[PDB]
RNA sequence: CCCGGCGAGGGGAGUGAAAAAGAACCUGAAACCGUGUACGUACAAGCAGUGGGAGCACGCUUAGGCGUGUGACUGCGUACC
RNA sequence: GUAACGGGGCUAAACCAUGCACCGAAGCUGCGGCAGCGACGCGCGUUGUUGGGUAGGGGAGCGUUCUGUAAGCCUGCGAAGGUGUGCUGUGAGGCAUGCUGGAGGUAUCAGAAGUGCGAAUGCUGACAUAAGUAACGAUAAAGCGGGUGAAAAGCCC
């Protein structure tokens, strides 16, 4: 069984028990999050396709962790023009564990 | 730098970077580009700013309970052990002692105690008022500092 | 999750047999190139050969439009100065007919090691017989 | 009031320019003199 | 049980000595001694004396039998170069490097 | 004529891939003395093919 | 106040050489060359965070096209059909479904074809 | 004491807190040169990386993936001042 | 050297007309984050908006040596330095710790500068490359026996 949902301006195909990394959610760790905009639920040969969302479709997940991703270095360099600039970046994430998919 | 003014090698044709002086600051053993000379680092302090600073310091010592006023501060003999005993009696270790007349006995008793200094009221300076943990002033010294600043 | 990638160890490649008789050279070649690369499979992966093995029969009977049979020229240079050589399509068909299809397909495959590996799966024959009965090729109508 | 708890007034102590110490400074390389000409030179410039 | 011998500051470039060292790496010591005997290189004489020293060290200091010993490790490191002046034509001086090598031989039963 | 670019340690090693010495394949054993020797050469003790050809 | 540079200079050079690990020849050994290599690696990495998004979408599209054509429709008609059906599943997910759940992909195609009908 | 030319040089022994403090001696960087091990590399074209990525080896705490090294194949890509 | 579609190839995969789809950028939108400026209200909010840059102007910082704070604090139960590893900040950087090292180091807040290097056919030292390549200096010339020696084309007879 799996479902497709939108979060963080991106889409995710998930099954129950999976941990998925999302853009940061403003929700405390060890708390439940509901995704009620489910684009698709497939339980084998049974396929519910949202138009755009599945009727009654809900994914429940628990927030396991917040954190910052691996550091990315931004390098800008304009050869022969005496210009260089560097910046670091770490992107925030929220990890959620999928607890239930239903309609 | 000690050495000759001879051009180390001719201007052109050797395939080397052009050289003018063995004393060039680019060279090992060469001059220092902006070689230091002796300097006078002293600053002007406006008299009123000096006196204003001392008043701020003394007022702050009073607020922080670091200024201790006494009638008398004396030792009978030029004995370090006597002054050490006097200060532990008064529960002082690190202390600037300001007197009206700087007596020989107290000056001599204080010399070998590095945490203790003994001034006359004329010899106060801003750093020492701040640097010592406590300042002990005789009633006499308080009057003289009163008159000096007023 | 990360996007799926085909794995060279696990890729399934089927065997097909195509008859070139009367087929337009370039329109046959694009379908061959597509299938040698694996562009027809959902498992398509740019760095993996996911394509199929293709036997082409009757390469000598491949068709071309216009005046190409006489006027299409194949040039090659030998690497020796002045060594520019040429053959018309009709001369190529007479002498080395399998090369017409092979040349057309090679130019439509990616350049580089993987493209050369993809080309090795094409088996071109001049006539109506191949020796690959053991691979059990399925008829493919292009 | 200790010798390690005194601070100057805000704005009283601006840091001097240091020319020719790299790109990030904004005064690297030419040190604010631009490119060539008499004014770029050591001792260079015309009289009052 | 490993036993070492070294010739430090040997008068030969490491490049030349390494040609010979490569012949005997991993060999039984009796075979190594035979190889070196019939190698017509100055470095074979140098390496053979180090190998013979290593064997004598193993027997005397570490109680080994020659019969069990192999050349477990052998390597040549670059030693200090002696710098010399070679006059060339037209008053030009060249540097000559007289290269030296540090020869290490390790023998072991294991 | 001289290089325009410094050749690499890699290229140096590749050129030297043919510099390796070859060990004498095998030594012969004199039938009388039992001494090892280079084939077709006399032994160190002056034997050749079992005969004392050279004294000392 | 003479300042010697050695400790700081060493730390700066070592920082660059550590980022040049794995590079060929002087590029992992020699500061002057390693510095240029590390800058260029940074320039490419910046560019390729943008290119990665292009390359993956290109891959998803190619796979959707293959799977759509196995179900009797072109990519371009399939996408149009999904939009007319108000299906908002993105190409990453469609390409994932195309590989891992072919029956579900077929159901998406039938939905697309019905919207075009 | 032992190998060696009654060498050079070395291995033990002994001194010492330490001898990888042994006089070529405090620390002992880098370039540069080696030995060992893992992985890659003999149908393959270019600033040598970067994005993607299989396989192999070795670790590791769900038995799971994860980490570390390597990097077939592939998109893009002509150093710096 | 094909060499006047980028190539394959194409009789449309050409051209003209009409239409609907789709691809396509660091543009626009979505989601998360940082910062500048202006409003509007209480240094925090809400709101709008901006953030490609050479010369160049403005603003704010990192780190180094030295002075005070410091007869303090850390340090032989291991300082500085060296070398790894992990963590960490937008950056210069910072912190922790294994190994090496074997006696110094120095918070904080201030103060002063010989304060930061890849270039200057820069300067000094070290070490590469070409390369085990050229060369070994008059083409008067050597051969053998014996000796000595660890070893003899070169020494001695
Ligand atoms: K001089
Ligand atoms: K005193
Ligand atoms: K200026
Ligand atoms: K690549
Ligand atoms: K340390
Ligand atoms: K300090
Ligand atoms: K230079
Ligand atoms: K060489
Ligand atoms: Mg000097
Ligand atoms: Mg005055
Ligand atoms: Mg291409
Ligand atoms: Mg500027
Ligand atoms: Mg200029
Ligand atoms: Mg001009
Ligand atoms: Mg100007
Ligand atoms: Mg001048
Ligand atoms: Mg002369
Ligand atoms: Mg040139
Ligand atoms: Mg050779
Ligand atoms: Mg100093
Ligand atoms: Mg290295
Ligand atoms: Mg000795
Ligand atoms: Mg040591
Ligand atoms: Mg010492
Ligand atoms: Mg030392
Ligand atoms: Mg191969
Ligand atoms: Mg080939
Ligand atoms: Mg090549
Ligand atoms: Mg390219
Ligand atoms: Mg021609
Ligand atoms: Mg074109
Ligand atoms: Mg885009
Ligand atoms: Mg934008
Ligand atoms: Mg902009
Ligand atoms: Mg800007
Ligand atoms: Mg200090
Ligand atoms: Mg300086
Ligand atoms: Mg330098
Ligand atoms: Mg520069
Ligand atoms: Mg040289
Ligand atoms: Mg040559
Ligand atoms: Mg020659
Ligand atoms: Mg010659
Ligand atoms: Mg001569
Ligand atoms: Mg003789
Ligand atoms: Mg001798
Ligand atoms: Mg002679």
């Amino acid at each position: 069984m799996y479902a497709v949902f939108q979060s963080g301006g991106k889409q995710h195909r998930v099954s129950e028990g999976q941990t998925v990394r999302l853009e940061k959610l403003d929700i405390a760790t060890g708390e439940t999050v509901e995704f009620a905009e489910v684009l698709m639920i497939a339980n084998g040969e049974e396929v519910k396709i949202g138009v755009p969302f599945v009727d009654g479709g809900v994914i429940k997940a628990e927030v396991v962790a917040h954190g910052r991703g691996e550091k990315v270095k931004i390098v800008k360099f304009r050869r022969r023009k005496h210009y260089r600039k560097q910046q670091g970046h770490r992107q925030w994430f929220t990890d959620v564990k999928i607890t239930g998919i239903s309609a | 730098v000690t050495g000759s003014g001879k051009k180390p090698w001719r201007q052109k044709g050797t395939g080397r970077a052009r050289s003018g002086s063995i004393k060039s600051p680019i060279w090992r053993s060469g001059g220092v580009t902006f070689a230091a000379r002796p300097q006078d680092h002293s600053q002007k302090v406006n008299k009123k700013m000096y006196r204003g600073a001392l008043k701020s310091i003394l007022s702050e010592l009073v607020r922080q309970d670091r200024l201790i006023v006494v009638e008398k501060f004396s030792v009978e003999a030029p004995k370090t052990k006597l002054l050490a005993q006097k200060l532990k009696d008064m529960a002082l270790e690190d202390v600037l002692i300001i007197t009206g007349e700087l007596d020989e006995n107290l000056f001599l008793a204080a010399r070998n105690l590095h945490k203790v200094d003994v001034r006359d009221a004329t010899g106060i300076d801003p750093v020492s008022l701040i640097a010592f943990d406590k300042v002990v002033m005789t009633a006499d010294a308080v009057k003289q500092v009163e008159e000096m600043l007023a | 999750m990360k996007t799926f990638t085909a794995k060279p160890e696990t890729v399934k490649r089927d065997w097909y047999v195509v008859d070139a008789t009367g087929k337009t050279l370039g329109r046959l070649a694009t379908e061959l190139a597509r299938r040698l690369r694996g562009k027809h499979k959902a498992e398509y992966t740019p760095h993996v050969d996911t394509g199929d093995y293709i036997i082409v029969l009757n390469a000598d009977k491949v068709a071309v439009t216009g005046n190409k049979r006489t006027d299409k020229v194949y040039y090659h240079h030998t690497g020796h100065i002045g060594g520019i050589k040429q053959a018309t399509f009709e001369e190529m068909i007479a002498r080395r007919p399998e090369r017409v299809i092979e040349i057309a397909v090679k130019g439509m495959l990616p350049k580089g090691p993987l493209g050369r590996a993809m080309f090795r799966k094409l088996k071109v024959y001049a006539g109506n017989e191949h020796n690959h009965a053991a691979q059990q090729p399925q008829v493919l109508d292009i | 009031m200790r010798l390690n708890t005194l601070s100057p007034a805000e704005g009283s102590k601006k840091a001097g320019k240091r020319l020719g110490r790299g790109i990030g400074s904004g005064l690297g390389k030419t040190g604010g003199r631009g490119h060539k000409g008499q004014k770029s030179r050591s001792g260079g410039g015309v009289r009052r | 049980m490993e036993t070492i011998a070294k010739h430090r500051h040997a008068r030969s470039s490491a490049q030349k000595v390494r040609l010979v060292a490569d012949l005997i790496r991993g060999k039984k010591v009796s075979q190594a001694l035979d190889i070196l005997t019939y190698t017509n290189k100055k470095a074979a004489v140098l390496v053979k004396k180090v190998l013979e020293s290593a064997i004598a060290n193993a027997e005397h200091n570490d109680g080994a039998d020659i019969d069990d010993l192999k050349v477990t490790k052998i390597f040549v490191d670059e030693g200090p170069s002696m710098k010399r002046i070679m006059p060339r034509a037209k008053g030009r001086a060249d540097r000559i490097l007289k290269r030296t090598s540090h020869i290490t031989v390790v023998v072991s039963d294991r | 004529a001289v290089q325009q670019n410094k050749p690499t340690r890699s290229k140096r090693g590749m050129r030297r891939s043919h510099d390796a010495l070859t060990a004498v394949t095998s030594l012969s054993v004199d039938k009388t003395s039992g001494e090892k020797h280079l084939r077709h050469h006399i032994t160190a003790d002056g034997y050749y093919r079992g005969r004392k050809v050279i004294a000392k | 106040a003479r300042v010697k540079r050695g400790v700081i200079a060493r730390a700066r050079h070592k920082k660059i050489l550590k980022q040049a690990k794995g590079y060929y020849g002087a590029r992992s050994r020699v500061y002057r060359v390693a510095f240029q290599a590390v800058i260029k690696a940074g320039q490419y990495a910046y560019r390729d965070r943008r290119q990665r998004k292009r390359q993956f979408r290109q891959l998803w599209i190619a796979r959707i096209n293959a799977a759509a054509r196995q179900n009797g429709i072109s990519y371009s008609k399939f996408i149009n059909g999904l939009k007319k059906a108000s299906v908002e599943i993105d190409r990453k997910i469609l390409a994932d479904i195309a590989v891992f759940d072919k029956v579900a992909f077929t159901a998406l195609v039938e939905k697309a074809k019905a919207a075009l009908a």
